[PDB]
């Protein structure tokens, strides 16, 4: 009874993260077809993605449980198609301010995605059911990417082609959605926790380093790009994405797999891993070579991977499946407003307005200092 | 005191390019914004372009993007402005204007800048 709607969620799932083009944003928006510049990018319409993604986040949340998921995927669908449209045959700043906006609004939409099997499949099948959502997804973007650098090394082909392939894979997407079938009943409106010391430290911990791991993730690229122009060098960055993807998911399986005492350990192995992510930060602002900027990408996305894996074990090892939603639903609130405030003083034309050139000296710095006062408490 | 003093606007036929600079003097120049304007008749003064001089970051309105492209040349305390496939659209007179780096800066706003040149005209006639 779950195999159909598993398949057919999984399905639309992997052609809506096969995106080609995804990779290649910044070489294709600082490219000859839109013509924007590296400032325009970074300090003017990339920072609007978060802005959208806070203010839409509880809206849809309620959304998505009153209106049933179903509709809130096929809005999802409709968005990514609207916003790789813009994308395709959008020109100018503004243009690209509403098309961060829409894509803000699919990535508050993803919710519904993984809410939408609770409502249709027995708990039984609950667990190995997210895991194929999960495995599948991941797949299907590490996919995407190989095939952009496939396409863009040997095909020989254009950015904007990269693109069209990006529109075709989420219309076919948009097209599975509209088969999937209605959910009859939702958690809270179709049926005190962090009272408890462990969970809001360790929520603490994994929204601080969520907003720092979405934050450095927005402008990779755009440090890629300042260190090896696109437009006189040749580019990896399909390659590049595609092997730190699977870094972290290598990463993220490893920890699942090997049992060790996270009471104990935990903060020791996580005050190192954001350690580690501290430096391999620094390594990419200092280094002047891109391919040590790469090798620090792949490090800090595993080491990520090695710490939000076992954040999210630690939160989640009493909480029921119900309340999974809403406490998740809290920390990744929380941790947006944290990127949203370190954007606004940082990145954004109205704070800071920093360069990526020492946005990532900020970012190490960011790791670092969430490593220092974590480390505190120990004694007195 | 600041002083800016632009040249190189003039009479372009339609299509034609055209290279204006803006030289700044009566201070060091290396922490300030330097941004050209344009104001037609009967409309508003509109941004044109921005150039960080600190980092070199640079900012372009849409309706001039891929078409003009604004650069410094340090050895004169200048700023330059390159356009290139001119339309009669781009008829104006062209202020540039200097601010000092600063928290929040609006730069395409005109009320940031504390500093304007007298305006050098380009009129683009259509054959
Ligand atoms: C799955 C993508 N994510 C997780 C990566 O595993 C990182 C996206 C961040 C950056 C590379 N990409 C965008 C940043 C800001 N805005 C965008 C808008 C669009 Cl339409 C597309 C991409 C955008
Ligand atoms: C982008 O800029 C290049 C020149 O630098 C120009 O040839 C091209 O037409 C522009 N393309 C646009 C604005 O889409």
């Amino acid at each position: 009874s779950w195999i159909y709607p598993t398949v057919i969620l999984c399905l639309f799932g992997f052609f809506s993260m096969m995106r080609p083009s995804e990779p290649f944003l910044i070489p294709y928006l600082s490219g000859p077809d839109k013509n924007l510049t590296s400032a325009e990018i970074t300090n003017e319409i990339f920072p609007v993605w978060t802005y959208s993604y806070l203010v839409l986040l509880l809206p849809v949340f309620v959304l998505t449980d009153y209106v049933r998921y179903k509709p809130v995927i096929i809005l999802q669908g409709i968005s990514f198609i609207i916003t790789w449209l813009l994308l395709l045959f959008g020109q100018g700043v503004k243009t690209m301010q509403v098309v961060e906006f829409f894509y803000g609004m699919v990535t508050a939409a993803e919710v519904a995605y993984y809410a939408y099997i609770y409502s249709v499949v027995s708990p039984e099948h609950y667990q190995r059911v997210s895991g194929y959502c999960r495995s599948v997804t991941l797949a299907a973007y590490t996919a995407g990417s190989v095939l952009a650098q496939l396409l863009v090394s040997l095909a020989n082909m254009s950015y904007f082609y990269l693109n069209v392939i990006s529109l075709a894979s989420v219309s076919v997407a948009f097209l599975f959605s509209l088969f999937l079938p209605m959910p009859k009943k939702s958690m809270f409106f179709h049926a005190e926790c962090y009272s408890s010391k462990r969970l809001f430290y360790w929520s603490l911990w994994w929204a601080f380093a969520t907003a720092g791991f979405n934050q450095v993730l927005n402008y990779v690229q755009i440090l890629w790009d300042y260190k090896a122009p696109s437009q006189d060098s040749s580019i990896y960055n399909g390659a590049v994405e595609a092997i730190a993807t699977f870094g972290g998911a290598v990463a993220a399986f490893a920890v699942g797999y090997v049992k060790v005492n996270w009471d104990l350990l935990g903060e020791l192995a996580l005050v190192v891993f954001s350690v580690v992510n501290a430096g391999s930060l620094f390594l990419m602002h200092y280094t002047a070579n891109i391919w040590a900027c790469y090798a620090g990408y792949l490090i800090f996305k595993s080491s990520y991977m090695l710490l939000i894996t076992i954040a999210v074990f630690q939160i989640a090892v009493n909480l029921n499946v119900e309340r999974y939603a809403l406490v998740f639903g809290i920390n990744t609130f929380i941790a947006l407003v944290i990127q949203t405030i370190m954007t606004v003083i940082v990145v954004d034309q109205r704070g800071l307005n920093l360069p990526v050139s020492i946005q990532f000296l900020v970012y190490g710095s960011y790791f670092a200092v969430i490593a220092g006062i974590f480390l505190m408490r120990s004694m007195y | 005191q600041v002083q800016l003093v632009e040249s190189g606007g003039g009479l372009v036929q339609a299509g034609d390019s055209l290279r204006l600079s803006c030289a700044a003097s009566g201070r060091t120049f290396s922490n300030y914004y330097m941004a050209w304007f344009r104001q037609a008749p009967g409309k508003e003064r509109e941004f044109v372009a921005a150039i960080r001089l600190s980092y070199g970051s640079t900012y372009y309105a849409d309706s001039v993007r891929g078409r003009f492209t604004i650069s410094k040349d340090n050895a004169k305390n200048t700023v330059n402005l390159r356009m290139n496939s001119l339309k009669s659209e781009d008829t104006a007179i062209y202020y540039c204007a200097a601010a000092e780096d600063r928290w929040a800066l609006a730069v395409r706003t005109a009320t940031t800048y504390n500093y304007w040149g007298q305006g050098t005209q380009v009129t683009v006639s259509s054959h």
